[PDB]
């Protein structure tokens, strides 16, 4: 087995620069061909570049020469991606990968790092506000929580401390014009249970150390 | 840059049926060395792509033989002889003949099921939110199929635009339905000077558009 481990998720402002790492665990780093590929959420794959740590060889996507610098330290088997003058539209999941060997080698690999999430935005770390989506009018009822105005991603949401998962839908976040994120989490339950069962949503936004439990009651 | 064009963009499949994904390159993928470096990947949500097939027709280790690849020059096809639930996700063609390496935009493969109408629910803003200075009205379309759904907001019968946002869940693994939330966002001020807030839903499983309303303050 070979494995690629990338550095942690980055949050930057427009105009700033980043440097993300991709560490290799294997024999013969110097004959690797390491690629970098990014993916905006919901979007396609964009090829950035390829590097051969054992030579001077880099190949770049012309659209990114000027922002992107590929490099590698042979002593630590780590490859690097530098990106200057970040733009909001550079927000993406960034992967390193080892897919090929030299042409003619017969080699085909499928080694991908776990990806490094890069968020480029002019906004500042902020915990969410949690508002209830209350049920109303022996069939089935719906209820939820609104998780509003937080930054950056992600947030996690559970119901009754994880004891409820059936009928739960936790929607993907949407970026508001404020630069803050907003999502709902909902759940459908029998309307006969509305007087008996307590419903609490557990919203956890690590980046700001916010942890909130909101009780969701009728009326 | 060698442009790679995938069709169809979206492919609903019924477990048991054969599927077919097409990739066209804007220029020949035959290398000067004679080989054709066209590869197929499958990416499941929140995961990275996995190699399925390399150089047109070769199965990557571990990949079952119900997957086959074919084609030549500029024209390539991925076939699944009998689809399964596990085959769901986004398929990308990838070329490594010419620099810069390029990818097609993806074909989404989803499970095809019988038409299911949404259950629609509407939630007025909370008292708690109103104290904050803002009003978010939320419309929920629940466990429906297929994805094509029209949600329109009506405030005192005036059609709204540009003040709502939608998001949609991934296809549910056990029932194959989608769910959707539409959020109308207003200022407390703009909110309070209207009475009827209405969510109107159009979808293939509804004989006619369904509205869910509240008159502010109940
Ligand atoms: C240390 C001395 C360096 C040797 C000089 C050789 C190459 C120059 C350095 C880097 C260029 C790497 C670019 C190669 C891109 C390869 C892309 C690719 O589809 O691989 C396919 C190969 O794994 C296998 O091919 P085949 O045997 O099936 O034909």
């Amino acid at each position: 087995e070979v494995q690629l481990v990338q550095s942690g998720a980055e949050v930057k402002k427009p105009g700033e620069s980043l440097k993300i790492s991709c560490q290799a665990f294997g024999y013969g780093f110097i004959n690797y061909l390491i690629e970098w590929i990014r993916q905006m959420p919901g979007q396609g794959l964009e090829w950035i570049g390829l590097i051969n740590p054992g030579s001077d060889y880099t190949n770049y996507n012309e659209n990114f020469k000027g922002q992107a610098t590929l490099s590698a330290d042979k002593s630590s088997s780590t490859a690097y991606l530098q990106w200057s003058s970040l733009k909001a539209s550079d927000t993406a999941m960034y992967f390193c990968a080892r897919r090929f060997g030299y042409y003619g080698s017969g080699n085909y690999f499928d080694y991908w790092g776990q990806g490094t999430m890069v968020t480029v935005s002019s906004a500042s770390t902020k915990g969410p506000s949690v508002f209830p989506l209350a049920p109303s009018s022996g069939g089935t009822a719906a209820l939820g929580c609104l998780v509003k105005d937080y930054f950056p991603e992600p947030v996690t949401v559970s119901w009754n401390s994880g004891a409820l998962t059936s009928g739960v839908h936790t929607f993907p976040a949407v970026l508001q014009s404020s630069g803050l994120y907003s999502l709902s989490s909902v759940v459908t339950v029998p309307s006969s249970s509305l007087g008996t069962q307590t419903y609490i949503c557990n919203v956890n936004h690590k980046p700001s150390n916010t942890k909130v439990d909101k009780r969701v009651e009728p009326k | 840059d060698v442009v790679m064009t995938q069709t169809p963009l979206s492919l609903p499949v019924t477990p048991g049926e054969p599927a077919s994904i097409s990739c066209t390159s804007g220029q020949s993928l035959v290398h000067i060395n004679g080989n054709t470096y066209l590869h197929w990947y499958l990416q499941k949500p929140g995961q990275s792509p996995k190699l399925l097939i390399y150089k047109v027709s070769n199965l990557f280790s571990g990949v079952p033989d119900r997957f086959s690849g074919s084609g030549s020059g500029t024209d390539f096809t991925l076939k699944i002889s009998r689809v399964e639930a596990e085959d769901v996700g986004v398929y990308f063609c990838s070329q490594s003949t010419h620099f810069p390496f390029t990818f097609g935009q993806g074909t989404k493969l989803e499970i095809k099921r019988t038409v299911a109408a949404p259950s629609v629910f509407i939630f007025p803003p909370s008292d708690e939110q109103l104290k904050s200075g803002t009003a978010s009205v939320v419309c929920l379309l629940n466990n429906f199929y297929p994805r094509e759904a029209k949600v329109q907001w009506k405030v005192d019968n005036a059609l709204q635009s540009g003040n709502s946002q939608e998001s949609v869940t991934e296809q549910d693994s056990k029932d194959s339905t989608y769910s959707l939330s539409s959020t109308l966002t207003l200022s407390k001020a703009d909110y309070e000077k209207h009475k009827v807030y209405a969510c109107e839903v159009t979808h293939q499983g509804l004989s006619s558009p369904v509205t869910k309303s509240f008159n502010r303050g109940e």
